[PDB]
Parts: structure tokens; C-alpha cells; sequence
């Protein structure tokens, strides 16, 4: 239904937009900077406590 | 090599939702390499804090702003009992 | 002269060895390191938060000696004792930040030198 509902209706043709926004992941993925649309979920874990990835950025700063 | 494209127009992250394999499908789509490969990742993560941590999904070719969207061709596109078990399974979902 | 850019660079790797020239710098443009302009962006994020949010195996070695240089710079609020004082992250102390980084060794090095605990 949803991807239905995007579509429009026969007589208007909705302009879909991209969903999520852009982020710099890499440094050396495509060229000096790469840039992939992407969509952050939100999670709580209680049993992992590892601070050895890196992380994207530091301040967490939500939505 | 994963955005490259056979004759039918899909690549293989697509195929694998149009065909119904569910199980490379969900470790295609949650990929996560810590390390010198970094740039062949999906699954980044923004931020931690504590036990809550924010982690950045990819969406090259799985939101429906393109053409042939894994969204598009799971839900119309594909001929298998294993359909809606593509459509739970994160980042769809809360997509 | 010694830009606000050029110091988080410095402080980001933690390299001391740059280090030398804050003390006259600050002294001679009177100003202070608790000032807007070292605050890092509109966050609030002070130059200390900065030096804890890298940490390389747990340890900083970027720490101790700028505590030593805001304690030559007399200034009359304490560095350590700064808090983020935006909208979202509001009075976020440094020693937040240790803990939450789980590194027991700058928690102590950060209370040694007066950081109000609560």
C-alpha cells in the first residue's frame, strides 16, 4: 500500500523525494570524500560494552 | 562490483530479493567490517553512548526513489513464499 | 599566533610538542581559553571535551599539560569544570565523558585536578 500510495494518483504524479539524508562515511571509498544516503536506526544494548570501533562522529547530537 | 548489473538489470543485492534467498539477502543488507575494509560496509555506526548507539544503515538502491528498488521488487516483483520475511527483517522495517 | 582550528588539531591527536606558545599567546591577547571564541562550534563543546572524545588506548597524553596551561593562564573559572550548555547537552562536564569512555586512568587525572564530581 505505501509503495502505492507513492506512486500518486493516474492524473497528478507525486514527486518522490529521497528518504535519509547524506552522510560522509570514508575517506578512500570513491574518491577524497564519498557520500552515501543513509538512515540511522536507534538501538539500546545492555550486554555489548566495547568502545574499539570507531565511530562516525562524537557528539551523539539526535535527529 | 556490487553495483554492476547483468543482463536482466539487476545487481546482486537485487537479485537475491527477486529470487526470494532471504539468507545472503539479510547479510548483504547488514554488512559491517571493522578494519582497512571499511568502504565495502553498510551497516556503519554514527554514535555510541553508553549502552545506546545510533548506526547509520545504508540506502543505495533500497529506498524507492529509484527505479528498481529492492522495495519495488520485493513487494511486486517477486514469486516466492519467503515475500514477507524480506519485509520484517531490518532496515526495511523502520523504513 | 596560535588559531582555535590549528589548537584542535593539535589536541585531536595528542601530540604536546605543539604545545609551546599557548601560555604567551594568551597572555598577550588577554583573553582566556573558556572564551566563546574556543568554543568548538555552537555546541558548547570546550577544548578539554575535545581532548577526552579521542582517547588512543585509553590514555591521553594531550591532557595534562593544557590543565597546566589553564592553571599558568589564571583564569577565574576552571577549565576542567566547563559544561556544554547548549539546547540538547546541556552541562555535560568533561569527567562525563571519561566515564562514559570507560578510561578509569583520565577520570583520575581529571578529578586530581579539581573536577567538581557532581
Amino acid at each position: 500500500s505505501v509503495l502505492e500510495m507513492e506512486n500518486g494518483y493516474w492524473w497528478c504524479r507525486r514527486k518522490k523525494h529521497r528518504e535519509g539524508r547524506l552522510l560522509k562515511v570514508g575517506t578512500r571509498g570513491d574518491g577524497t570524500p564519498d557520500e552515501r544516503w543513509c538512515f540511522r536506526v536507534e538501538e539500546v544494548n545492555w550486554a555489548a560494552w566495547e568502545k574499539t570501533l570507531p565511530t562516525l562522529s562524537e557528539d551523539p547530537s539526535g535527529p | 562490483l556490487e553495483e554492476i548489473s547483468n543482463h536482466q538489470g539487476l545487481t546482486p543485492l537485487k537479485l537475491a530479493a527477486k529470487e526470494g534467498k532471504i539468507e545472503i539477502f539479510r547479510h548483504i543488507l547488514q554488512r559491517e567490517f571493522s578494519g582497512p575494509y571499511q568502504p565495502l560496509s553498510r551497516k556503519f555506526t554514527e554514535w555510541c553512548y553508553g549502552p545506546v548507539r545510533v548506526s547509520l544503515y545504508d540506502l543505495s538502491s533500497v529506498d524507492s526513489w529509484e527505479k528498481n528498488s529492492v522495495l519495488e521488487i520485493i513487494a511486486f516483483h517477486c514469486k516466492s513464499p519467503n515475500r514477507h520475511r524480506m519485509v520484517v527483517l531490518e532496515p526495511l522495517n523502520k523504513l | 599566533r596560535f588559531d582555535r582550528d590549528r589548537l584542535f588539531s593539535v589536541v585531536s591527536r595528542g601530540v604536546p610538542e605543539e604545545l609551546t606558545g599557548l601560555l604567551e599567546y594568551l597572555r598577550w591577547n588577554s583573553k582566556y581559553l573558556t572564551d566563546s571564541a574556543y568554543t568548538e562550534g555552537s555546541t558548547g563543546k570546550t577544548c578539554l571535551m575535545k581532548a577526552v572524545l579521542n582517547l588512543q588506548d585509553g590514555v591521553n597524553a594531550c591532557i595534562m599539560p593544557l590543565l597546566q596551561i589553564d592553571k599558568d593562564s589564571g583564569n577565574p573559572k576552571l577549565l576542567v569544570n566547563a559544561q556544554c550548555t547548549d539546547e540538547f547537552y546541556q552541562g555535560h562536564s568533561a569527567l562525563h565523558i571519561a566515564i562514559e569512555k570507560r578510561s578509569l586512568q583520565c577520570v583520575k587525572l581529571l578529578v586530581e585536578n579539581g573536577a567538581d564530581v557532581h
